[PDB]
RNA sequence: AUAUGUUAAGUGGAAAAGGAUGUGGCGUUGCC
RNA sequence: UUGGCACCUCGAUGUCGGCUCAUCGCAUCCUGGGGCUGUAGUCGGUCCCAAGGGUUGGGCUGUUCGCCCAUUAAAGCGGUACGCGAGCUGGGUUCAGAACGUCGUGAGACAGUUCGGUCCCUAUCCGUCGUGGGCGUAGGAAAUUUGAGAGGAGCUGUCCUU
RNA sequence: GGGAUAAGUGCUGAAAGCAUCUAAGCAUGAAGCCCCCCUCAAGAUGAGAUUUCCCAACGUUAUAAGAUCCCUCAAAG
């Protein structure tokens, strides 16, 4: 459950450390998002070298959340964090590895390459 | 079409095919009977009538709804069957396809049909604009003495009154409701139940209306 | 379609005529095409 | 009028011939006698306008009972095609639909290569109202002139 | 109500420059 | 709108912005329909019909406004005492303190600025939202009803295929 | 989805021999109008309909069918 202003941990190492959320895509009045949508969010807090800089405005799709999500089959599934990744238009991932485990979701929403890159995909 | 009246007896849920959850409602139809056949030339329109949930007989004094009164006993005896305790008219059937005095089974529906659900939602007794009228609240802080209150109600000199249909607080819930588009997931004919995908109006014991869906 | 309180012949080939109580242009060129309004 | 100024054909007044194509009644203006021919009563402005229409209804009623009426329609553009599916036409005119138009009475249709489509019928009125929905089904266009022309209608063609 | 005529816009029952084969009455002339 | 006039109110008609709650108009922002195009297509320009519904979350500023960030189908323009303080707030603005610039001999003052500064009221009538009692409905009564009429709802994106 | 329409688009058609969507006729055509969908509704004093129940004598007394008072309550408040 994603909103304006919250930060989140990012979950590669395309140089971004933490961002904060500006909008959540999709809809006018939309206000909350969840597993594998799609954030604009500016980069808070950065690590040396890497391709994303700190106070980037940037796209990010995210990939774990604390409120987790409910399948059809009644299961559910929540995570520690909040995590996301930066991503281009093509839905590709900005970094090139991807840490800690990412929800199935991702392939039904055609993040492919994310789900190849992530360790565990739960 | 197709009608049937039950009791709401409560929400659980079961596994479809493939294993999804399937939220349900267990209605509790048993002891439907035909009491009237109301047609164009009597009546001026075509409906059939419908009892559930037998009564006991009529006996001198009575003194609640438990017992027939001797106009109820009349009625019932008329279609040769036991006084019931909820009567409602169906007019979304074909009423040549019953008689006065048989019984409407569960087995009427099948799994998979496509059923609108009437039933009176549950109260909720005087509740403010907040609940009943689903308003924002007033500042919680900074200086605010204003938290559930309605808001404005008017204008000024133009119009110097409210507007009739004015949001406010009073009576909630306890209001006839429609429920549409819901699906017949499994029939039992013995237990007398239908199970129907999703929830619907009033609490539990409450009558409710099934009829085959309009759209 | 012009609508236009002033509506007259553009060319020779314009025609006046009345619709509906609407005094209207027509001809050939659809540009030329006219209504009072 | 000018205008408003036979056959074998019943012409038997109300009118309501009996010609070969059919019989093709209407009820003509109340006011205008006949002896055939039609005949202006007070000279008015509304009596002359009415005699006027009154003669030309009666003399397309005398043209439709003997010879009837036939409008053509051509269909131009690449794989436009026009077929007789039994009674009724079937247009493919580059929708993602084909377009059922359905046949009417005192009316028949023809095609031919299924590109030209033809319109038989008694009655004027209907004829000319059922190749203008065949046309309405895709007018010509201005930059290539595709669509579902009048046969004999001259179409003005704007450059790219 | 009576006689004669005008309007078809509910004009009558809120407005202009300007536009128009609306319609009635006077006419001046060109062609036949 | 800025005004002109001084006709209601000075034995008081609370002023700006915001909040809450709306309601109406159409000169229509989106969506629906259409004509013309200097309309190839995808897009556009313009005019006509159309008020059913819809029409945002932030940074700055008391602000309205405006600029900016990021969205959206769209982020329309106006009326309702510049709608709404016996519904709220009180940042600004007509108050007593104090200071700066400036003017004044001075007391003090301001096409100015700055920090601080008490928002009362138990609802009689109409109105509105709910909820009962009486009588009427040509016998009395239980239940099931028709529907004159009224209210509600009415938005729209993206993707695949053709 | 059905009916009637707006701006439009016409067909037939004269006044005006021709032309012309119009003057009489005939079509078509909007998220809009009237319905369709949901809710309330006979104090609709125009107070409607159906089924069933009840039946006395001298304003009075007692009553019928049926309600209540009072009491135990909750899905209602
Ligand atoms: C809080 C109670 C006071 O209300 C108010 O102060 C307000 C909030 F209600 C108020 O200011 C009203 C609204 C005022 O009226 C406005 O006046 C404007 C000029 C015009 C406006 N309209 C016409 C446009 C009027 O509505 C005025 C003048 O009160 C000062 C009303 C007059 C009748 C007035 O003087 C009254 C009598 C005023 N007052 C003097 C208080 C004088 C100041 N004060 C004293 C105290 C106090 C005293 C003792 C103990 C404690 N703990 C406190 N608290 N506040 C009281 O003792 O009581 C009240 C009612
Ligand atoms: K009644
Ligand atoms: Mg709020
Ligand atoms: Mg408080
Ligand atoms: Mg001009
Ligand atoms: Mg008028
Ligand atoms: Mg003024
Ligand atoms: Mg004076
Ligand atoms: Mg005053
Ligand atoms: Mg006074
Ligand atoms: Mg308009
Ligand atoms: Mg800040
Ligand atoms: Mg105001
Ligand atoms: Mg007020
Ligand atoms: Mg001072
Ligand atoms: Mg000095
Ligand atoms: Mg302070
Ligand atoms: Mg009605
Ligand atoms: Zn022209």
């Amino acid at each position: 459950m994603i909103q304006q202003e919250t930060r989140l941990k990012v979950a590669d190492n395309s140089g971004a450390r933490e961002v904060l959320t500006i909008k959540v895509l999709g809809g006018s009045g939309r206000k909350t998002a969840n597993i594998g949508d799609v954030i604009v969010c500016t980069v808070k807090n950065a690590t040396p070298g890497g391709v994303v800089k700190k106070g980037d405005v940037v796209k990010a799709v995210i990939v774990r959340t604390k409120s987790g999500v409910r399948r059809n089959d009644g299961s559910y599934i929540k995570f520690d964090e909040n995590a996301c990744v930066i991503i281009r238009d093509d839905k590709g991932p900005r970094g090139t590895r991807i840490f800690g485990p990412v929800a199935r979701e991702l392939r039904e929403g055609n993040f492919m390459k994310i789900v190849s890159l992530a360790p565990e995909v739960l | 079409t197709k009608g049937i009246l039950g009791r709401k007896i409560g929400m659980t849920q079961v596994f479809g095919e493939n294993g999804e959850l399937i939220p349900v409602t267990v209605v509790e139809a048993k002891e439907n009977v035909v009491l009237q056949k109301k047609t164009v030339e009597v009546d001026g329109y075509n409906a059939i009538q419908v009892g559930f949930e037998d009564k006991k007989a009529y006996k001198k004094d009575a003194k609640s709804n438990k017992y027939a009164n001797k106009p109820a006993e009349g009625h019932a005896k008329k279609a040769d069957a036991a006084p019931k305790r909820f009567i409602r008219e169906f007019r979304n059937v074909d009423v040549d396809a019953y008689e006065v005095g048989q019984e409407v089974s569960v087995d009427t529906f099948v799994a998979g049909d496509v059923i609108d659900v009437t039933g009176v939602s549950k109260g909720k007794g005087f509740q403010g604009a907040i609940k009943r009228h689903g308003q924002s609240r007033g500042p919680m802080s900074h200086g605010s003495h204003f938290h559930r209150a309605p808001g404005s109600v008017g204008m000024a000199s133009d119009a110097s009154r409210v507007f009739k249909g004015q949001k406010m607080p009073g009576r909630m819930g306890g209001n006839t409701v429609t429920v549409q588009n819901l699906e017949v997931v499994q029939v039992d004919t013995e237990n007398k139940v239908i199970l129907v995908k999703g929830n619907v109006p009033g609490p539990k014991k409450g009558l409710v209306e099934i009829r085959t869906s309009i759209k | 379609m012009k609508v236009r309180p002033s509506v007259k012949p553009i060319c020779e080939k314009c025609k006046v005529i009345k619709r509906k109580g609407k005094v209207m242009v027509i001809c050939e060129n659809p540009k030329h095409k006219q209504r009072q309004g | 009028s000018r205008v408003g100024k036979p056959s074998d054909v019943t012409v038997t007044f109300h009118v309501t011939v009996k010609g070969p194509k059919g019989e093709l009644s209407r009820t003509l203006n109340e006011r205008m006698t006949f002896k055939i021919e039609v005949v202006r009563p007070s000279d008015s402005k509304e009596d002359r306008t009415n005699h006027g229409t009154t003669r030309a209804l009666l003399n397309n009623m005398v043209q439709g009972v003997s010879q009837g009426y036939v409008k053509v329609l051509e269909l131009v553009g690449v794989g436009y095609r026009a077929q007789m599916q039994g009674k009724d036409l079937i247009l493919n005119v580059g929708y993602s639909h084909p377009v059922e138009i359905k046949a009417e009475e005192n009316i028949t249709f023809s095609v031919e290569k299924n590109t030209v489509v033809k319109v038989e019928g008694i009655s004027k009125e209907q004829v000319g109202a059922l190749a203008s929905n065949i046309r309405s089904v895709r007018p010509p266009e201005p930059y290539k002139g595709k669509g579902i022309r009048y046969q004999g209608e001259y179409v003005r063609r704007k450059e790219g």
